[PDB]
C-alpha cells in the first residue's frame, strides 16, 4: 500500500 | 572577500511545500527509490541538478497512490530542489 | 565552474532513518523505510561516501548528532550529505519524541559556524511530509 | 497518467528564506543586475539551472552591502533556487 | 524527453510587476533603482525572444486581477511563461503598492489543472523581494 | 548606497 509521511 | 554563512547548501526536498510526501509500504519512499536509481544510473555522467531534475520527472509522472482510503488515493507528488549553491557538482 | 571534489575522501553521508515513534506522539511506524535506508546507503557507498547509518533517534539525539559531527574536522573531505527519512512538517523533521526544526539541524553547518565545510557543498535530502495538502494531479 | 498540479514551476528568489534583499539605490537590485548579466552571457551556452547557479555565485562573491547605518553594512546574499521542473530548460 | 519543448511558434510573455511607489498608508519607503531592474529585464527577456509586458506600480487586487487574466489566455503556442516580481515583501508574501498578497495566490491561477494550456509548460517565478529581517554577515575566506 | 527590500 502508499502511505503518507 | 567574504560569502554569505548560508551559502553552499543544497535541500532536497521529497515533495512541495504544505504538500504530503508519499512512501511504499514495502518498497521505500517514491522520492528515495527514485532518487538511488537516478544517481546510480547518472552520477559519472550527469551534474547534480540534471539528476535531481529526473528525479523530479520520474516520481512525478510514474508514481500515484494506491490507498484502501479513497481520501489518500491517486494521488500524485513532485520533489523540490532548493539550490543556494555556487558551483555545479559532479561525484567523480 | 564546479566544487572541488578531489579531497582525499568525499565526506561522510549520515543517514537518519526514523521508523519507531513513540506511542505518545500518535504517529505510525514508517513500514519500508529500512529499505530506503540500505538503498541509500549501497548508493552513497559506490560514490564513495563514509556513510553512518542511524537509527530511531529522539528529537535530542538528531540534535546532539549534528552537533557533534559539525565540530568534526572535515579538511580533507570534499562534501557533506544527510539523509533524514521521517515524518515531519514545514520546516519541521520528527524525532521518535517530538518535532525538531529543520533549520535548527542546518545551522550547525552555516559557513561561520562549521569552518572545515566553509565553500563546500551541503546536502539535506529529506523524506517527510511538509503538510497535509494533496495533489490530485491533471491528465 | 497525470502529473503534480505543483510540476514545472521554477521559483527564482533573490535571497534564502528569512533574509532580506538588497537592492542598489542607483544600479538596481544584486539579483536582477545578476540575473541579467549571467543569461546575457550565457543563455546561448548552458541551461537555464546551471544559469542560475552563476547567478547564486555572482551575487555571493560579488557583493557586500554598502550603508552609513552600521547595522545594515558589509551584509551577504545568497539567492534562493526553488525547482519543480521535470526537464532541462535551454533557451537556445 | 530530457528537455523542454522550446521550439513552439512563440518563446511565451514574460510579465514585469515594477513597484516602486507605495502608499502613504504603507509608510514603506520608495524603491529606488528598481525602474533600471525593470528595464534590464525587458530587454535581456527581448533578446530571448519573449513578449515582455512590464506594468507599474499595481495595487494588490491590480496584481490579482492581472495574473488571472493572464492565466485565462491562451498558451498553446507558447513555449513557457515567465513572471518577474519587483516589490517589497516578506516570506511568502509580495507587496502590492497597498498591501500584501500571498505568492500562492498569484501562482495558483498557473496550476496544471487551472491554466490547461500551460500543463507540461516551464513556468517560472523571478522573485526580487525580501523574505524576512534576517541579516547574512557573511564569513571571510 | 545598498537598501533592503
Amino acid at each position: 500500500i502508499t502511505v503518507k509521511d | 572577500h567574504k560569502i554569505p554563512v548560508e551559502a553552499d547548501f543544497l535541500y532536497a526536498y521529497s515533495t512541495a511545500p504544505g504538500y504530503y510526501s508519499w512512501r511504499n509500504s514495502k518498497d521505500g519512499s517514491w522520492f528515495i527509490q527514485s532518487l538511488c536509481a537516478m544517481l546510480k544510473q547518472y552520477a559519472d555522467k550527469l551534474e547534480f541538478m540534471h539528476i535531481l531534475t529526473r528525479v523530479n520527472r520520474k516520481v512525478a509522472t510514474e508514481f500515484e497512490s494506491f490507498s484502501f482510503d479513497a481520501t489518500f488515493h491517486a494521488k500524485k507528488q513532485i520533489p523540490c530542489i532548493v539550490s543556494m549553491l555556487t558551483k555545479e557538482l559532479y561525484f567523480y | 565552474n564546479s566544487y572541488k571534489m578531489d579531497y582525499p575522501e568525499m565526506g561522510l553521508c549520515i543517514i537518519i532513518n526514523n521508523k519507531n515513534f513513540h506511542k505518545s506522539t500518535g504517529m505510525t511506524s514508517r513500514s519500508g523505510t529500512d529499505v530506503d535506508a540500505a538503498n541509500l546507503r549501497e548508493t552513497f557507498r559506490n560514490l564513495k561516501y563514509e556513510v553512518r547509518n542511524k537509527n530511531d533517534l529522539t528529537r535530542e539525539e538528531i540534535v546532539e548528532l549534528m552537533r557533534d559531527v559539525s565540530k568534526e574536522d572535515h579538511s580533507k573531505r570534499s562534501s557533506f550529505v544527510c539523509v533524514l527519512l521521517s515524518h515531519g512538517e514545514e520546516g519541521i523533521i520528527f524525532g521518535t519524541n517530538g518535532p525538531v526544526d529543520l533549520k535548527k539541524i542546518t545551522n550547525f553547518f552555516r559557513g561561520d559556524r562549521c569552518r572545515s565545510l566553509t565553500g563546500k557543498p551541503k546536502l539535506f535530502i529529506i523524506q517527510a511530509c511538509r503538510g497535509t495538502e494533496l495533489d490530485c494531479g491533471i491528465e
